Formats: structure tokens, C-alpha cells, sequence
């Protein structure tokens, strides 16, 4: 039936996700549980470890400032990656380019949180494409306002990872977030919602098939989607604060584009 | 929104 078309949309989206995003949830878990004949990552738990492990850090000033800069570098690349994936969602590019922009602008932080969760466990986060592991206790222990920047993302991820979604689920879930017809300032809501409807059905079918064990994973996952909005509001604000209070720190242009007229 | 515009046009 239509199931066939929905299945095919899921597989298109999975493949596009695989191309768009460098580190899959699958690999990240493998790393995180040592289930790989590949040396574990360089654990960064204090200032010493960070010094010893700054050679390993991906980045191309005090510690807290430097960590946030490294965290900011990777954020920009995530937006480049989410943007590429968005382009591949059937009929996203056919939308009005002003809406394409609106969707992404509100979408990315919700998806960044989603992505981070793939890279997190209760105690820390994978960094530098799984080559480093920065601890939660360490990030928490940073001076304010920086110490409380990642902790909300950790808090969401322990809850979100309980759902044990895989990459194939995540691909569709991400698409659903991007194509939200209820974003402030959309010019033409109707074709957005038409795609989202296809996507949501694709998602429901994926979740039923991939997890017959778990019923109302779909309902549970939709409830997370609504939390994540208000969780992203806190993050937006804390950044606007950090922009003003920390004069030494330059914030990346692309990032700034996304904080303009956000809440 | 130039960067975003540009990322979208590539
Ligand atoms: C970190 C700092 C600032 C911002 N920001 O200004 O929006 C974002 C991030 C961030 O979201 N980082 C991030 C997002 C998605 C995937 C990976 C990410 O980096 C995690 C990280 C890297 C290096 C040090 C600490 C955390």
C-alpha cells in the first residue's frame, strides 16, 4: 500500500543522514561502551587532562573560554551538516527560500540537542569525532556562566536516550523537527505541513516496524519534541547572555545569524 | 542571513 512509499522515504532519509552526518549514533555507542578494537578516547576530566589532550582537540584566553570556543567550532559544522540534510528532505528546497531559512533557524538547536544525545551518556560526551571524551563533572565544574551551559543538554539526553532510538529512527525524527509549520514568521505554512504529514507517518511506521517490542514509542517521542522547544529557549537566552557579559569572547557569525530575533 | 542563504544555495 502507501506503506511502501513511506518505507522508501525512511530509507532515502536514512541514507542521506549517513552521508550528511560524520559520526552515527551506532559508532558513538560502540566507542562509548568500548565495543571496538580501536583505542578508547582521551578522557578530559580536569585542566591537566585538557592540557595533555589539547593536541587531540579538533579546534582550529582562559580554559572555560577555550572549551566553549571548541564547542562553538563544532556547533557551526553541525549547522552545515543539518543544512545539507534538510536540502535532501523531499520538497524542502522547493519551499520558499525565506522559509527554508526560518525552519533551519529555529530547527538546528533542537536537532543539535538530538545529535549531542547520540554522543552523551550520564557521565560525559564524545568529542573530536569520538577521539576525546569530556566529562560532565568537568564541564559542570567550569566557572559561570559556562558551567551550566552543557548540563541541560546532559539532562535531556539521559531522558532521550532511554528511548533507545537508532539512526534509522533518528533520521526521520530529525526531518520531522525541521519541517514544523508552527515556526514564527513562516510565509507559507501549507506545503511545509504537507511534507510533515508524510514524515510523521513515515516515522510512525518506522517505529512500529523497527521496534514492535515498544508501543507508544511514537507518542513518547512526540512528547520529547515539545519539551525540546522550551529547553532550546533556555539555551538561546543563556547564549545571548554570554554574548553580552563576556567581551573577550567572539561568537561565530553563522551562530549569530541564528540568535537574531529568536525569542 | 547571508551564510544561511549561501549554505542553502550551494
Ligand atoms: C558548544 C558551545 C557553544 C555552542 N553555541 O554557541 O551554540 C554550541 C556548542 C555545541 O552545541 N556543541 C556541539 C553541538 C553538537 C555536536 C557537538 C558539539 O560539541 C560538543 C563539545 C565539543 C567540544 C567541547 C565540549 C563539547
Amino acid at each position: 500500500p502507501e506503506s511502501a512509499d513511506l518505507r522508501a522515504l525512511a530509507k532515502h532519509l536514512y541514507d542521506s543522514y549517513i552521508k550528511s552526518f560524520p559520526l552515527t549514533k551506532a559508532k558513538a555507542r560502540a566507542i562509548l561502551t568500548g565495543k571496538t578494537t580501536d583505542k578508547s578516547p582521551f578522557v578530559i576530566y580536569d585542566m591537566n587532562s585538557l592540557m595533555m589532550g589539547e593536541d587531540k582537540i579538533k579546534f582550529k584566553k582562559e580554559v572555560a573560554i577555550r572549551i566553549f570556543q571548541g564547542c562553538q567550532f563544532r556547533s557551526v559544522e553541525a549547522v552545515q551538516e543539518i543544512t545539507e540534510y534538510a536540502k535532501s528532505i523531499p520538497g524542502f528546497v522547493n519551499l520558499d527560500l525565506n522559509d527554508q531559512v526560518t525552519l533551519l533557524k529555529y530547527g538546528v538547536h533542537e536537532i543539535i540537542y538530538t545529535m549531542l544525545a547520540s554522543l552523551m551518556n550520564k557521565d560525559g560526551v564524545l568529542i573530536s569525532e569520538g577521539q576525546g571524551f569530556m566529562t560532565r563533572e568537568f564541564l559542570k565544574s567550569l566557572r559561570k556562566p559556562f558551567g551550566d551551559f552543557m548540563e541541560p543538554k546532559f539532562e535531556f539526553a539521559v531522558k532521550f536516550n532511554a528511548l533507545e532510538l537508532d539512526d534509522s529512527d533518528l533520521a526521520i525524527f530529525i526531518a520531522v523537527i525541521i519541517l514544523s509549520g508552527d515556526r514564527p514568521g513562516l510565509l507559507n505554512v501549507k506545503p511545509i505541513e504537507d511534507i510533515q504529514d508524510n514524515l510523521l507517518q513515515a516515522l510512525e511506521l518506522q517505529l512500529k516496524l523497527n521496534h514492535p517490542e515498544s508501543s507508544q514509542l511514537f507518542a513518547k517521542l512526540l512528547q520529547k519534541m515539545t519539551d525540546l522547544r522550551q529547553i532550546v529557549t533556555e539555551h538561546v537566552q543563556l547564549l545571548q547572555v554570554i554574548k553580552k557579559t563576556e567581551t573577550d569572547m567572539s561568537l561565530h557569525p553563522l551562530l549569530q545569524e541564528i540568535y537574531k530575533d529568536l525569542y | 542571513h547571508k551564510i544561511l542563504h549561501r549554505l542553502l544555495q550551494e
